[PDB]
């Protein structure tokens, strides 16, 4: 079915657009809009999709409704112009879901056999690639739950096409590209350790917090088993690189050779060159 | 004639399998749903009658239409199996009635309790007076099996109009044998 999906910039500004369209006339709830999918392969793509008037009722908290004249006629159209275009699913912008959301995908099924919802965000805050994906399956439980309709995280990934970079790639134009082989993978590092242990530290301490409370989630199990896969190596004191050790530095070997052996011949093309035409200038001249 | 949005809300509770009013309460409120569509044609063509599932989640396969023809439709296979949810259905008209185009047209709301319902006096009396702030006038018509003599649902009709306000009124509904057209001869009468 759906594995991951792709975003393109055009159709997330397509929810950012209509947040300028109901945010200024309010009020409640957010932008919700019905997406339009292509779909070549097992991999999710999408191109454009339209907006559609939706309200959620806070009390009285499980009413939604789209307009499905809106729908209708308005995929003719889309349709008229592209023929591969078709909608796939619906979206909205969030941030989190109320439990009223499992009856939006099961209405509009009769349109596409699985209707993929997308999260976005409007405001870009944290921690990363933004927006969401979800794919709506029944795993029911392990405790013996009636069957359980819940959203799985689908994996977003941002995209792009021929002739759309045009105005959008220009207005920036304060971006320096990139430059890869020298700042690029090491800003990186920088950050590979922040965003790598600071998620370690958010989720160490809520599974502390199991203990303490909110259990379930028991997980189970997911959260020990890639853990301990993460724990090939630790690494902890001290390192365990005993077999590691020589090989440390035995990868340093020709990386640091190198870097000693083109630095002496490239001095001998800076520096002589340099001397050469220098004084050839500088002492004929006077 | 008079103007108005009516949404009629039809019972999918588990208590409406039954035949109590003949042939049986699928068909006889699918009668109920043909007298009133087929009336408002009778009254205004303008008046766009759409459907709602109250129970288990609330969904709206119909856009609001003042055809009938898409209405008649969804009447069969409609499988009614759940637990019959209440609250929720209340403003699940007056939101499709906040998506109206039109403002001219009155909010009115009438829905189809089969099922007893589990609710506290004082949360119909919260949703009654909200209702007197957004001017709803809705009427609410007693189906099936419920509280005998049904208390909950008349305190939620009486405390939802007043002076005068013509209005909303509840008819409850004997449990005897009965056809469905002669169960809303009282309300289709005087609402």
């Amino acid at each position: 079915a759906v594995q991951k999906v792709v975003v393109h910039p055009l159709v997330l500004l397509s929810v950012v657009d209509h947040f300028n369209r109901i945010g200024k006339v309010g009020n409640q709830k957010r932008v919700v809009g019905v997406l339009l999918g292509s779909w070549q392969k097992k991999v999710l793509d999408v191109s454009n999709s339209f907006a559609v008037p939706f309200d959620e009722d806070d009390k009285d908290d499980s009413v939604w409704f789209l307009d499905h004249d809106y729908l209708e006629n308005m995929y003719g159209m889309f349709k008229k112009v592209n023929a591969r275009e078709r909608i796939v699913g619906w979206y909205h912008t969030g941030p989190k879901l109320h439990k009223n959301d499992i009856a939006i995908n099961e209405l509009m099924k009769r349109y596409c056999p699985n209707s993929v919802l997308v999260i976005i965000d409007v405001k870009p805050k944290d921690l990363g690639l933004p927006t969401e994906a979800y794919i709506s399956v029944e795993e029911v439980h392990d405790d013996g739950t009636p069957t359980s309709k819940t959203f799985e995280h689908v994996t977003s990934e941002i995209g792009a096409e021929e002739a759309e970079e045009v105005g959008v790639e220009h207005l920036l134009r304060d971006i320096k590209d990139t430059t890869v082989g020298t700042l690029s993978q090491r800003i990186t590092n920088q950050v590979h350790g922040l965003k790598g242990l600071n998620s370690k530290l958010l989720d160490i301490r809520s599974y502390l917090e199991k203990v303490a409370t909110g259990k379930l989630p028991i997980n189970h199990q997911i959260i020990y088993q890639l853990q301990d896969v993460f724990n090939l190596l630790p690494d902890v004191s001290l390192q365990e690189f005993v077999k590691a050790f020589y090989l440390k530095t035995n990868d340093q070997m020709v990386v640091v050779y190198l870097a000693s052996l083109i630095r002496s011949v490239v001095a001998l093309h800076n520096l002589i060159n340099n001397k050469i035409a220098n004084r050839d200038a500088e002492k004929k001249e006077g | 004639m008079v103007l108005e949005s009516t949404m009629v809300c039809v019972d999918n509770s588990e208590y409406m399998r039954n035949g109590d009013f003949l042939p049986t309460r699928l068909q006889a409120q699918q009668d109920a749903v043909n007298i009133v569509c087929h009336s408002k044609t009778r009254s205004n063509p303008e008046n766009n009658v759409g459907l709602i599932t109250l129970a288990n989640d609330c969904e709206v396969l119909t856009t609001l239409t003042p055809d009938t023809g898409r209405i008649l439709s969804k009447l069969h296979t409609v499988q009614p199996k759940g637990k019959i949810t209440f609250c929720t259905g209340i403003r699940v008209a007056h939101l499709a009635l906040k998506h109206r185009q039109g403002k001219n047209h009155k909010m009115r709301i009438i829905a189809f309790v089969g099922s007893p319902v589990e609710d506290n006096e004082k949360d119909l009396v919260k949703l009654a007076k909200r209702l007197k702030k957004e001017k709803v006038n809705v009427d609410i018509i007693n189906f099936g099996e419920e509280e005998v003599n049904t208390e909950k649902l008349t305190a939620f009709v009486n405390t939802l109009n007043g002076k005068d306000g013509t209005g909303s009124h509840l008819v409850t509904v004997p449990p005897g044998p009965s056809l469905a057209d002669a169960l809303i001869s009282s309300p289709i009468l005087a609402g």
